[PDB]
C-alpha cells in the first residue's frame, strides 16, 4: 500500500449528533411565531394551546417529521372557532419530506364528543408552499375517513427555522382533494400538483386553556428505531397519558440491547 | 473577631496523607545493620526481647474479675499481660482510655471490658439485660474487619443475649436493624453519615460507649471522619449532658498523648502505652529498598528478591505473600511456583511422600476453580475476595492445620481472616488509587495489618517479616515499624465538609460555634503542640496563644467556601451560618461542597439523559481521575457504541467517567487494569451522587428530571437498562430465558393475566411456563383507584386507594417495599405533590388510602397524572390518569353579611342592672359584631348563627340568649355545647362567675359520670358540656323529661362539625332540631362558628332564618389581624426547623419588640429548644434579658416553686414555655407570670393551644407539622388548631393589631393563604360515623325500619351538603332518585352491620329492632365493635383474670400509644404484676393497657407519661365493667358478674380482692395494717368501733390525717337490708315469685364516693343480685342508687318443686368490703 500511513476508520452514527440536537429543542419554545394570513381568511379559526404545542415541539427530532391528530370543538355559542383539545400521538416513522402514519385513525371514548380537525407535523425547512406529500397524504386520510371534512380538517406545519418554530395552517381545496388521492408519486414536483391544492386557515395560539395527549395503550408513538415493526395495517388503542421524547430509551432499545453485547 | 484574614486551605495540607513523615530521622534498635546488594539495599532489624517483668504485677485469672464479667471470658484462664495492666481501668471505671499497643498484643479484649462494664449497668432484677437502655457503637476501619468484629463479638457475648450486627446497607429502608441491635460495628464513614442526619427518632442519643479502633488512622486521608465523630460526640456531650464513654484503640505512634488530649483521656488515669516489646511474637524486620528505577529490570529484580528470600524459608517455615490486586495474587503465586520448577525446587516445600501432599492432592481435585486447583497441589495457594467464600475457607482451613507452604494474598486476609504466618513478605507497597488517579503506596494501617500477621502466637519463637519497596522509602517504613511515624492531622482540607455537616445539624450557628468545635478537633490540638508544621509561626502562636485567631481565620476561609457554593448563607458581619436544603443534601448524602455547587448550577429542569450523565462525570469525587494513552483506543471502541451520546472528546476525562458508568450498567468487561478499578470507583460512588441529585430534582418539583434520575439509580443498582426484561431483577432467573423474552419484543405486561401455557408458547419454551408466570406475578405491581373530593373551586382533596396486585416473598421482597407517589400536572412537568410509600410485609394484602391536597383553577385542565412507582424495582410503576372532565365543583360562595357602621352598643342596652353588673367595668360598649346581633339575639326568638374570626366575642353573643331566656324563664335551661374539654373548664369558670356568683343561677360542668351528669342538668341554669357527655344523656330524651324541656341550646365551635370529631357535633345538633319538632314547643338554637364559606348551610340545617345568619368573613375582627405566612425551602423537618430558629427571633423584633408573644412549636421537646435558642440569640443581640420586664427579685417568690431547673433559668430571661409534661401549678405561674407582663415570651407546643388561657400581641406558629408515633410520620397540623392558634392574637384591651407569622413549609404556603385569608368550608363526616348513632336510634325507637333511618339522615347536615358538593360524598348527581338511592346504601350498609354484630334484628328486610347488646352498647356509650367482642370472649367461669383481658381489647383503648421507650419496661411490669399473660406481644395497646390497668390495681407509681396513659384508660373502664356485668347477667352467669362488680369496686379504689379493705382508708401506710391485722381488726367497721383516744394512738400518724380517716369512715356505706318473699307459702311451680328488698342508710350520701386515686368524681351504685350459688346461676338483678331509703323489686320464675335455696346479693360498685350476703329458701308448689 502507502504503508506509510495506515488508519483506522471510527465510526460516527448520525442518530447520535441528532439526538444530542434533539436535548436543545426546548430553546425553540420560547420563539414560537405563527404566519399570519394575509391569503386571508377561510371559514374557521383555529385555536391552538401553547402547552401541547411546545410538547409535540419537545419530543420531535430536527430531521425525522413526526405527526400528530387534531381533535377538538366549537366554544359552546361560537361555531366559528375550533379549539384544538387534544392531540394523539400514533405508532409512526418519518422521514424529512413525510410522515407514515397506521391507516387507523384514532378510536377512543375520549374524542368522540370532539371532531377530528386534521393534523399537526413538524417540517425540517420552513416552505412558502404546502408540500405536496402533505397534499397526497391528507387527501388519502379523506377518502378513506368520511369523518375528515374538506372543509373543517387542516394540516398545521411546525417548521425549523433557526432558533425558533414557525406554524402555519393550510387547508385542502376541492381540486386538491381529487388531485392528492389519485397521486402516486412521491417526489417534490409531482404530476399535476400546483398550489391551488389548498388555502391557508387562520391560526391562534393560546394560554387561556389547556390541551392534552392521547397515546397508544401498549407501544410509544415513535417507530423511527423500529421501522420494520410498523405497517400500514398496525392496530393501536390509546390511553390518556404523555407522550416521550424522540429519543427516549424506550424508542431505541436496541441501542441499549446491542451496546451490552459483550 | 475582625480583621479576619483568608487561608489558602490546599496549602496547608499534607498531600502524601498517611504517608506524610514528620520526623526528620529514625533511631533504629541496636543490632540494626544495612547491606549493600544488587542494586537495591537491604535493612535488617533483630526481634526484640520482650520486657520483664513490672513492679507489682502478675496475670490476672478471670477467677478475679468481677462475677457479671466473667461470661464473656468464659475459656480463658489468666488475662495476657496487657489486658492485666488494662482490667482495672476498663472495667472499674468509666474513664475514657487510650491503648497505644503493637498489633496483636490484645486490645480487643481490652474492649469487651468496656463493652462488659456497659453491658454490667443494665442488668435488671432477673438477670437478663434491659438492651432497650444503650447501645455501643464499634467503629472499625475496614468492612473486613467489622464482619469478623460482628461474629467474634457476637459469639462471646451471646450468653448475654445481646445482639451483635453491622450495619447492613440500604437505611431508609432498615432501620430496624438498630433498635435491635445493641453492639453495632460499622466504619468511621458509617457512623458519620448516620449521626450527620439524625433527625429523630434516631437512637443515636442511647450510645453510652463508642470504641475507635485503630484510631491512628487519624494520620491517613481518612482520619478526618474520626475528628468529626470524636468532636460532634464530644460537645454533644456539653449541650444535652448526657455522658459518653470513649476508647482509643491505637498502634504504638508519636503524638499519642495528642490523641489522649483530643480524646479527653487522662493522661494519669486512662492512658496505656505498651512499646513493641509487647507484640506477641516478637518480629525479626527485613527492609529491602530497590535503587533501580527502570520500570523492566526492576521489575525483574523484584521476583528476584522474591525467590532469594522464599528459598531461605521454602520447606523450613510456612510464608504468606501479600499483593494488591486480585490479579497479581496469581500471577505471583504462578511466577513463584514455575521459577521454582524451572530451578528443581519445589521439593523443598513438600515431603516427598507426607500426610500433607496427599491432604492437598485430594482437596485440589475437589476444589472447583482454576487458580487454585492448578497450585494446591505444590503447597501453594491464593486468596482473595473475588473468590469463593467456601475456596477461602479451603485455603485458611489447609494453612490453618500446617498444609500449605507459600500463599499468596492481598490486604483483605489481613484484615479479616485470623490467620498468621512464620513468614510474611510484602512483594512491594505501592497501589493504584483510583481517587488520586495515580499509583500511591499502601496506607500505613494496611502495612501495620500485614507485618502485624508474622509470627504465629504459639507456634512461632520469632516472627519475620520482609517488605520490599523503593529504597528512597525505606525511612517510612523503618518509622512506622518502629514506633516513630507520628499521628498528625489531615483535616484542613476537609474542613469545609465537616463544618457544613455541624452547621446542618445546628450544632454550629455562627462563626463563634465553630471555632468552639474545632477546639474538639485533632487538628487543633496538632496545632497548639507543633504549630510550625500547621503552617504557624511561634511568633504568630504566642500572640494567639489559644490559637483563637487562627481558628477564625480557618472558619472564615471555610464558611466563605461554604457560601461561595450555596451551601450555605454567611454573614460576615455577624458570624451567623443559615443552613440552606442544598447544603442539607451534601451533608446527608456524604458529598463534597464543590459537588454539589456544580449540580446547583447544571441541573435544569428540561436537562436530558445525555447533560444527566455528564453533570454526573462533572462530580468533584472525579476530579483526580484523567485519561490516559494507553486507555484511549478501548475507550473510543465504547464510545463508539454508547447508547448515551456523550458530546465531549474522549480527551476530556468527563467522557472517560461517563463511559464508564454506562459501560458499567451495560456490564462490559474490559481490559485495561486501570480502566476497570476507575469503573469500580466511578460506580460505588454513582449511587450516593444519584441519589443526591435525585432528592435535589424530585423537592424541585421537576417531574422529567425526577423520573430520570430515579431511574438511573435503579441501572446504577440494578445494572441494567429500562429496555432489558424487568424479570432479570429476580437474579434466581437463567439470564437465557430473560434473552429468550427481551428477543421478542413483546410488551412485558400482557405476560400478566396470560396464563402458563401461552408463557411458554410464546416464548417457545413450555419446558418453563409456569416458572415464568410465578416471577411475573412476585413483582411487584399495584392498583390505583381514586375518589375525588371537591373542598372549593381551588383545592381538591385526593383520596388514593392502593390495592397491591402481586403475590409478596420475603425470599425476594424482604420486609417492607417502598414507592414514590407523584402527583405530576396537565403537562407531566410540575410535581404537583409527593410523599414515600413504604408497604410493609404484614400489610402486602391490604387496601392503603392515602389523602392529600392539590391546587385545581378555571377552566378546569384536562388531568392530573398520579404515578406510584418503585423505590428499588426498575420498569415498576402504574399511572393513574385523573380526568376532571366529570369534576363537580361546589358553588362559588357567597358573600359575607355585610358589617354594619352601627352606633356601638352601650351595655345599658341591657335595661337591666344586674344584667349590667355582669361587664360594665370590663368596656363601655359591645363591638360591631355584637352590636350588629344584639337585637336578634337579646329581643327574638329566633334560632340565629354567629360566623367570625375567632377573637370576635362570640361567647359573649350566646350570653346574650343566656340573659334573655332567664328574663322569659326564671327556672329556663340552657345546655352550652364546646367542641373541647379545655374550652369547656374556660367558659365553665367564666359562666360561674356571671351567672351563679353575681346572677344566683346554677352554672354545672358536665363530668361524664352518667348521674353525676343527670342531677347538674336537673338543677343548673347553664349545663356546660362537651359533645359525648352531652350525647350519652341526649339518647335518653324520650324518658329524660330534663333534656326536651331545654329552653336555650348553645353550640359553639360548631365549625368542628368538618373536624376529625365532627360527627357526634353533628348528631347531637340533629338530635336537639328534631327534638324540637316533636315536642312542639320550640328549643332555641344558637350556633357559633368561625368564619364559614358555607354558613348558609350549617344556618338552614339549625332552622335559622335568613335574617338571623350573621356570617362574617374574617376581614372584619375587631382587633385588625395583620397574617404574614413565610414559606420555607427545606424538607428535612429537623433541619427546616433549624432554619426557623433564628427568623422566629427576628419576628419577635420586627413585629412586637415589646409586646407579649406565643411561639408555638411542634412537640414538647421543642418548647424548651426553642426558648433557650431566643434566648440565645438575645444574649448574641447583647439585648440579653430585654424579654424581663420585672426586677430580677420580684421574680423569685414566683421561682422557686418550680421544679424544672431549665424553666427557671428562661423565666429569668423574660421567656417561658408550656408543654403538658409541667405540673398544672408550673402552667398557672407561667401564664401568670406572661398575662402580668413580667415575661414577654412564651414557647407552647401546639397540643396546648386549645387549653391556653394566655393571648399575645403576636403569635409564631414555627411549623405547621407534627410528628405522630403510631404511623412513624409526619401529620399536618388540623386547620383548625391553626385558626386556634391565630386566635391568640388578639389583645381587645391592649393593641390596636394582632400580628401572626406562620413559618411552613414552601408546599403549605398556597393552602393557607386559601384557608386563612378566606372564610372556611366544612363538610361531614358522619356518613363514616354512623353505626353507633344508628344503634342508639334503634334503641330508642326513633328508627323503627330502613325508612326511618332514611329520614333521620334528612335531619342531617351530611345531608344538606350532599347536594352542594355531591362529590366529596361519592355521588354523581343531585337528583333526587341520586341522593335517595346514596342514603338507602348508607341505610343497608350500616344495619347489616349492626345486624351481623348482633345488636340489632332486621325482620322482613325492612323492621329493625334493638337487641340486647345493642342496648347496652347505646346505654353505656360504648362502641358496638367493643360490645360484639365482650359477647364473643365472656363465658360462665370468667374471673377477675379475664375481665381484665377482655376489656383491655375494646376499641376504645386502641389508641393507646405504644413508646419505643417502655418495651422493656413494661416487660419488666408484667413480672411486679398479679395475673401473668398468654404470650404477650408489648407492640399491642391493648396488651399495655392490660398492664397499667394491673399496675393500677397494684397502686405502682410510674412515669408521668404512664400515668397520664392510666388516667384515658381510667377514664373508660368503669362502663365496660359495667357492660361486662349487664352481658354475664342477661346470660345468667352468677360468679362472673358478682366478679364483674367487684371490679368496678376495685378499679375505683386501687386494689384486688385479696387486699385489706383498710387499704381505702386516707393515709394508710400498708405497712401497719399488718399492724392492724396484728391487734384485732380486719375491717373499715372495727375503725369506728374503737375508743377515741385510742383511735388516736393506734396508727402512729397525725391529726389532720385523722380528720380525713373520720371524712371517710362518715362517707363509707352503712346500708340495713331487709328482704322478703312476698307470699312464701303460696309459690308454685312456674308461677311469680317476686322478692322485696329494703335498702335504708344509716347516714345522709353526704357527697360522692370517696377514691382519690379515681380520675373523676363518681356516685356510689348498687346491685341487688337473686344467684343459686350451688349452681353457678343468676335469676334477678336489678341496679340501683340509693339515698336514704329505697325498696326493690325482684321477680323470677319458680322452677320445679323444692326445696330450693337462693342467695341475696348486695353489691357496691364503688367501695369493697360493703357487699352483703343472705341466704333464704322458698318451698314451691
Amino acid at each position: 500500500p502507502l504503508g506509510s500511513m495506515t488508519q483506522t476508520f471510527s465510526s460516527k452514527t448520525e442518530w447520535r449528533v441528532r439526538a444530542i440536537s434533539a436535548a436543545n429543542l426546548h430553546l425553540r419554545t420560547n420563539h414560537i411565531y405563527v404566519s399570519s394570513d394575509d391569503i386571508k381568511e377561510t371559514g374557521y379559526t383555529y385555536i391552538l394551546p401553547k402547552n401541547v404545542l411546545k410538547k409535540f415541539i419537545c419530543i420531535s427530532d430536527l430531521r425525522a417529521q413526526i405527526a400528530g391528530y387534531l381533535y377538538g370543538v366549537s366554544p359552546p355559542d361560537n361555531p366559528q372557532v375550533k379549539e384544538i383539545r387534544c392531540i394523539v400521538m400514533v405508532p409512526q416513522w418519518g422521514t424529512h419530506q413525510t410522515v407514515h402514519l397506521p391507516g387507523q385513525l384514532p378510536q377512543h371514548e375520549y374524542l368522540k364528543e370532539m371532531e377530528p380537525l386534521g393534523w399537526i407535523h413538524t417540517q425540517p425547512n420552513e416552505s412558502p408552499q404546502l408540500s405536496p406529500q402533505d397534499v397526497t397524504t391528507h387527501a388519502k386520510i379523506m377518502a378513506d375517513n368520511p369523518s375528515w371534512d374538506g372543509e373543517k380538517t387542516i394540516i398545521i406545519t411546525c417548521s425549523f427555522t433557526p432558533g425558533s418554530c414557525t406554524l402555519t395552517a393550510y387547508k385542502l381545496t376541492p381540486s386538491g382533494y381529487e388531485w392528492g388521492r389519485q397521486n402516486t408519486d412521491k417526489g417534490n414536483n409531482p404530476k399535476g400538483y400546483l398550489p391551488s391544492h389548498y388555502e391557508r386557515v387562520q391560526m391562534l395560539l393560546s394560554d387561556r386553556f389547556l390541551g392534552f395527549f392521547m397515546v397508544p395503550a401498549q407501544s410509544s408513538w415513535n417507530y423511527n428505531f423500529m421501522g420494520v415493526r410498523h405497517d400500514p395495517n398496525m392496530k393501536y388503542e390509546l390511553q390518556l397519558a404523555n407522550p416521550k421524547e424522540f429519543y427516549h430509551e424506550v424508542h431505541r432499545p436496541s441501542h441499549f440491547l446491542n451496546f451490552a453485547l459483550l | 473577631l475582625a480583621p479576619r484574614q483568608v487561608l489558602d486551605l490546599e496549602d496547608l495540607v499534607f498531600t502524601q496523607g498517611s504517608h506524610f513523615m514528620a520526623n526528620k530521622r529514625c533511631q533504629l534498635p541496636d543490632g540494626s545493620f544495612r547491606r549493600q546488594r544488587k542494586g537495591y539495599e537491604e535493612v535488617h532489624v533483630p526481634a526484640l526481647k520482650p520486657k520483664p517483668f513490672g513492679s507489682e504485677e502478675q496475670l490476672l485469672p478471670v477467677e478475679k474479675l468481677p462475677k457479671y464479667a466473667q461470661a464473656g471470658f468464659e475459656g480463658f484462664k489468666t488475662l495476657n499481660r496487657i489486658q492485666s495492666k488494662l482490667y482495672r481501668a476498663a472495667l472499674e471505671t468509666d474513664e475514657n482510655l487510650l491503648l497505644c499497643a503493637p498489633t496483636g498484643a490484645g486490645k480487643t479484649n481490652v474492649a469487651l471490658m468496656c463493652m462488659l462494664r456497659e453491658i454490667g449497668k443494665h442488668i435488671n432484677m432477673d438477670g437478663t439485660i434491659n438492651v432497650d437502655d444503650f447501645k455501643i457503637i464499634y467503629i472499625a476501619p475496614m468492612r473486613s474487619l467489622v464482619q469478623e468484629m460482628v461474629g467474634s463479638f457476637g459469639k462471646r457475648l451471646a450468653t448475654y443475649g445481646i445482639t451483635v450486627a453491622e450495619l447492613t446497607g440500604d437505611h431508609q429502608l432498615c432501620k430496624e436493624e438498630i433498635s435491635a441491635t445493641q453492639i453495632i460495628v460499622c466504619t468511621p464513614e458509617k457512623w458519620d453519615i448516620i449521626t450527620r442526619k439524625g433527625g429523630e427518632r434516631t437512637y443515636t442519643q442511647l450510645v453510652r460507649l463508642i470504641i475507635l479502633d485503630e484510631i491512628h488512622l487519624l494520620h491517613d486521608d481518612r482520619g478526618p471522619v474520626l475528628e468529626a465523630l470524636v468532636a460532634r460526640a464530644i460537645r454533644n456531650i456539653e449541650m444535652t449532658q448526657e455522658d459518653v464513654r470513649l476508647i482509643g484503640l491505637s498502634a504504638t505512634l508519636p503524638n499519642y498523648e495528642d490523641v489522649a488530649t483530643f480524646l479527653r483521656v487522662d493522661p494519669a488515669k486512662g492512658l496505656f502505652y505498651f512499646d513493641n516489646s509487647f507484640r506477641p511474637v516478637p518480629l525479626e524486620q527485613t527492609y529491602v529498598g530497590i535503587t533501580e528505577k527502570k520500570a523492566i529490570k526492576r521489575f525483574q529484580i523484584m521476583n528476584e528478591i522474591v525467590y532469594e528470600k522464599i528459598m531461605e524459608h521454602a520447606g523450613k517455615n510456612q510464608v504468606l505473600v501479600f499483593v494488591h490486586s486480585r490479579k497479581e495474587t496469581g500471577k505471583t503465586a504462578r511466577a513463584i511456583r514455575d521459577m521454582c520448577l524451572e530451578k528443581d525446587t519445589l521439593g523443598l516445600f513438600l515431603r516427598e511422600g507426607s500426610a500433607s501432599t496427599e491432604v492437598l492432592r485430594t482437596e485440589a481435585e475437589q476444589c472447583k476453580n482454576l487458580e487454585l486447583k492448578d497450585l494446591l497441589p505444590y503447597g501453594f495457594a491464593i486468596h482473595h475476595a473475588g473468590m469463593t467464600r467456601v475456596d477461602r475457607t479451603l485455603v485458611e482451613d489447609l494453612f490453618a492445620d500446617k498444609h500449605i507452604q507459600v500463599l499468596v494474598s492481598t490486604a483483605t486476609l489481613a484484615w479479616g481472616v485470623n490467620l498468621p504466618a512464620h513468614t510474611v513478605i510484602i512483594k512491594g507497597t505501592q497501589v493504584y488509587s483510583p481517587e488520586k488517579g495515580r499509583w500511591t503506596e499502601l496506607g500505613a494501617l494496611d502495612i501495620l495489618q500485614m507485618l502485624g500477621r508474622a509470627g504465629r502466637p504459639q507456634y512461632d519463637t520469632k516472627g519475620e517479616g520482609i517488605l520490599i519497596t523503593s529504597h528512597g522509602e525505606l525511612q517510612y517504613y523503618l518509622s512506622l515499624l518502629n514506633q516513630q511515624l507520628p499521628i498528625e492531622s489531615q483535616m484542613v482540607s476537609k474542613l469545609p465538609d465537616m463544618l457544613n455537616a455541624e452547621i446542618v445539624l445546628g450544632n454550629v450557628q455562627n462563626a463563634k460555634d465553630a471555632v468552639n468545635w474545632l477546639g474538639y478537633a485533632y487538628l487543633y490540638i496538632r496545632m497548639l503542640r507543633s504549630p510550625t508544621l500547621y503552617g504557624i509561626s511561634h511568633d504568630d502562636l504566642k500572640g494567639d496563644p489559644l490559637l483563637d485567631q487562627r481558628r477564625l481565620d480557618l472558619v472564615h476561609t471555610a464558611a466563605l467556601m461554604l457560601d461561595k457554593n450555596n451551601l450555605v448563607k454567611y454573614d460576615k458581619k455577624t458570624g451567623n451560618f443559615q443552613v440552606t436544603e442544598l447544603g442539607r443534601i451534601a451533608s446527608h448524602y456524604y458529598i463534597t461542597n464543590d459537588t454539589v455547587q456544580t449540580y446547583n448550577q447544571l441541573l435544569k429542569p428540561t436537562l436530558s439523559e445525555i447533560e444527566l450523565f455528564r453533570v454526573f462525570s462533572l462530580s468533584s469525587e472525579f476530579k483526580n481521575i484523567t485519561v490516559r494513552e494507553e486507555e484511549k483506543l478501548e475507550l473510543q471502541k465504547l464510545l463508539e457504541r454508547v447508547p448515551i451520546p456523550v458530546k465531549e472528546s474522549i480527551e476530556e476525562p468527563s467522557a472517560k467517567i461517563n463511559v464508564l458508568l454506562q459501560a458499567f450498567i451495560s456490564q462490559l468487561k474490559l481490559e485495561g487494569f486501570a480502566l476497570m478499578a476507575d469503573m469500580v470507583y466511578v460506580t460505588q460512588s454513582a449511587g450516593r451522587l444519584m441519589r443526591a441529585i435525585f432528592e435535589i430534582v424530585l423537592n424541585r418539583g421537576w417531574a422529567q428530571l425526577t423520573d430520570k434520575t430515579l431511574n438511573l439509580c435503579k441501572m446504577i443498582d440494578k445494572r441494567m437498562w429500562q429496555s432489558m426484561c424487568p424479570l432479570r431483577q429476580f437474579r434466581k432467573l437463567p439470564e437465557e430465558v430473560v434473552k429468550k423474552i427481551e428477543k421478542k419484543n413483546f410488551p412485558f405486561e400482557r405476560l400478566y393475566d396470560l396464563n402458563h401455557n401461552e408463557i411458554g408458547e410464546l416464548i417457545r419454551m413450555p419446558k418453563m411456563g409456569k416458572t415464568i408466570h410465578k416471577y411475573v406475578h412476585l413483582f411487584p405491581k399495584l392498583e390505583l383507584s381514586v375518589h375525588l373530593q371537591p373542598i372549593t373551586r381551588s383545592t381538591l382533596k385526593v383520596e388514593l386507594t392502593i390495592t397491591p396486585d402481586f403475590q409478596w416473598d420475603e425470599k425476594v421482597h424482604g420486609s417492607s417495599e417502598a414507592f414514590w407517589i407523584l402527583v405530576e400536572d396537565v403537562d407531566s412537568e410540575v410535581i404537583l405533590h409527593h410523599e414515600y410509600f413504604l408497604l410493609k410485609a404484614k400489610y402486602a394484602q391490604d387496601e392503603h388510602l392515602i389523602t392529600f391536597f392539590v391546587p385545581v383553577f378555571e377552566p378546569l385542565p384536562p388531568q392530573y397524572f398520579i404515578r406510584v412507582v418503585s423505590d428499588r424495582w426498575l420498569s415498576c410503576e402504574t399511572q393513574l390518569p385523573v380526568s376532571f372532565r366529570h369534576l363537580i365543583l361546589p358553588e362559588k360562595y357567597p358573600p359575607p353579611t355585610e358589617l354594619l357602621d352601627l352606633q356601638p352598643l352601650p351595655v345599658s342596652a341591657l335595661r337591666n342592672s344586674a344584667f349590667e353588673s355582669l361587664y360594665q367595668d370590663k368596656f363601655p360598649f359591645f363591638n360591631p359584631i355584637q352590636t350588629q346581633v344584639f337585637n336578634t339575639v337579646y329581643n327574638s326568638d329566633d334560632n340565629v348563627f354567629v360566623g367570625a374570626p375567632t377573637g370576635s366575642g362570640k361567647t359573649i353573643c350566646a350570653e346574650f340568649a343566656i340573659l334573655r331566656m332567664l328574663l322569659q324563664s326564671s327556672e329556663g335551661r340552657c345546655v352550652y355545647i364546646t367542641p373541647m374539654e379545655a374550652l369547656a373548664e374556660q367558659v365553665y369558670m367564666d359562666w360561674y362567675e356571671k351567672f351563679q356568683d353575681r346572677l344566683n343561677k346554677k352554672v354545672v360542668l358536665l363530668t361524664g359520670e352518667t348521674s353525676t351528669d343527670l342531677k347538674l342538668l336537673g338543677k343548673g341554669n347553664i349545663i356546660i358540656s362537651t359533645p359525648e357527655k352531652w350525647d350519652i344523656l341526649s339518647r335518653r330524651w324520650k324518658q329524660r323529661k330534663n333534656v326536651q324541656n331545654i329552653n336555650l341550646f348553645v353550640v359553639d365551635e360548631v365549625h368542628l362539625i368538618g373536624g376529625e370529631n365532627g360527627p357526634v357535633l353533628e348528631v347531637i345538633c340533629s338530635r336537639m332540631r328534631y327534638i324540637s319538632s316533636q315536642i312542639e314547643r320550640p328549643i332555641r338554637i344558637v350556633a357559633l362558628s368561625s368564619s364559614l364559606s358555607n354558613a348558609k348551610d350549617v344556618a338552614h340545617w339549625l332552622g335559622c332564618s335568613a335574617t338571623s345568619t350573621f356570617n362574617f368573613h374574617p376581614n372584619v375582627r375587631p382587633v385588625p389581624l395583620e397574617l404574614h405566612i413565610q414559606g420555607f425551602n427545606i424538607s428535612h423537618t429537623q433541619t427546616r426547623l433549624l432554619s426557623m430558629a433564628k427568623p422566629v427571633y427576628h419576628a419577635i423584633t420586627k413585629h412586637s419588640p415589646k409586646k407579649p408573644v406565643i411561639v408555638f412549636v411542634p412537640s414538647r421537646k421543642q418548647t424548651r429548644l426553642t426558648a433557650i435558642d431566643i434566648l440565645t440569640t438575645c444574649a448574641a443581640d447583647i439585648q440579653r434579658q430585654r424579654f424581663l420586664h420585672c426586677t430580677e427579685k420580684d421574680l423569685i417568690p414566683y421561682l422557686e416553686k418550680l421544679s424544672d431547673s431549665t424553666l427557671k433559668e428562661t423565666l429569668l430571661n423574660g421567656v417561658g414555655y408550656l408543654h403538658e409534661g409541667l405540673s398544672p401549678m408550673e402552667r398557672r405561674l407561667v401564664e401568670q407570670l406572661f398575662s402580668s407582663g413580667a415575661i414577654q415570651v412564651v414557647v407552647a407546643s401546639r397540643s396546648l393551644c386549645w387549653g391556653m388561657n394566655v393571648a399575645a400581641h403576636l403569635v409564631i406558629i414555627m411549623d405547621t407539622q407534627y410528628y405522630n408515633g403510631k404511623i412513624h410520620a409526619y401529620v399536618d397540623y388540623p386547620i383548625y388548631d391553626v385558626l386556634q392558634m391565630v386566635g391568640h392574637a388578639n389583645r381587645p384591651l391592649q393593641d390596636d393589631e394582632g400580628r401572626c407569622v406562620i413559618m411552613c413549609q414552601g408546599s403549605k404556603k398556597d393552602f393557607f393563604k386559601k384557608f386563612l385569608y378566606e372564610p372556611l368550608p366544612v363538610e361531614s363526616h358522619l356518613d363514616h360515623c354512623m353505626h353507633d348513632h344508628f344503634n342508639a336510634e334503634i334503641v330508642t325507637k326513633t328508627i323503627e325500619n330502613k325508612q326511618d333511618a332514611v329520614d333521620y339522615l334528612t335531619w342531617t347536615f351530611l345531608y344538606r351538603r350532599m347536594t352542594q358538593n355531591p362529590n366529596y360524598y361519592n355521588l354523581q348527581g343531585i337528583s333526587h332518585r341520586h341522593l335517595s338511592d346514596h342514603l338507602s346504601e348508607l341505610v343497608e350498609q350500616t344495619l347489616s352491620d349492626l345486624e351481623q354484630s348482633k345488636c340489632i334484628s332486621i325482620e322482613d328486610e325492612m323492621d329493625v329492632a334493638p337487641l340486647n347488646l345493642g342496648m347496652i352498647a347505646a346505654y353505656y356509650y360504648i362502641n358496638y365493635t367493643t360490645i360484639e367482642l365482650f359477647s364473643m370472649s365472656l363465658n360462665a367461669k370468667t374471673k377477675v383474670r379475664g375481665l381484665i383481658e377482655i376489656i383491655s381489647n375494646a376499641a376504645e383503648y386502641e389508641n393507646i400509644p405504644i413508646r419505643h421507650h417502655e418495651d422493656n419496661l413494661l416487660r419488666q411490669l408484667a413480672q411486679k404484676v398479679p395475673h401473668k399473660l398468654n404470650n404477650p406481644k408489648f407492640n399491642d395497646p391493648h396488651v399495655k393497657t392490660n398492664l397499667l390497668l394491673q399496675a393500677h390495681l397494684s397502686r405502682m407509681q410510674l412515669s408521668a407519661e404512664l400515668q397520664s396513659d392510666t388516667e384515658e384508660i381510667l377514664s373508660k373502664a368503669i362502663r365496660l365493667i359495667q357492660a361486662c356485668v349487664d352481658v354475664l347477667s342477661s346470660n345468667g352467669w352468677l360468679s362472673p358478674a358478682l366478679a364483674a362488680m367487684e371490679l368496678a369496686q376495685m378499679v375505683t379504689q386501687a386494689m384486688w380482692s385479696k387486699d385489706s379493705y383498710l387499704k381505702q382508708l386516707p393515709h394508710f401506710t400498708s405497712e401497719h395494717i399488718k399492724r392492724c391485722t396484728d391487734k384485732g381488726v380486719e375491717s373499715v367497721f372495727d375503725i369506728m368501733e374503737m375508743e377515741d383516744e385510742e383511735r388516736n394512738a393506734l396508727l402512729q400518724l397525725t391529726d389532720s390525717q385523722i380528720a380525713d380517716v373520720a371524712r371517710f369512715c362518715n362517707r363509707y356505706p352503712n346500708i340495713e337490708l331487709s328482704y322478703e318473699v312476698v307470699d312464701k307459702d303460696s309459690i308454685r311451680s312456674g308461677g311469680p315469685v317476686v322478692v322485696l328488698v329494703q335498702l335504708e342508710r344509716e347516714e345522709e350520701v353526704t357527697g360522692p364516693v370517696i377514691a382519690p386515686l379515681f380520675p373523676q368524681k363518681r356516685e356510689e351504685g348498687w346491685w341487688v343480685v337473686i344467684g343459686d350459688a350451688k349452681s353457678n346461676s343468676l335469676i334477678s338483678i336489678k341496679r340501683l342508687t340509693l339515698q336514704q331509703k329505697a325498696k326493690v323489686k325482684l321477680d323470677f320464675v319458680a322452677p320445679a318443686t323444692g326445696a330450693h335455696n337462693y342467695t341475696l346479693y348486695f353489691m357496691s360498685d364503688a367501695y369493697m368490703g360493703c357487699d352483703q350476703e343472705y341466704k333464704f329458701s322458698v318451698d314451691v308448689k
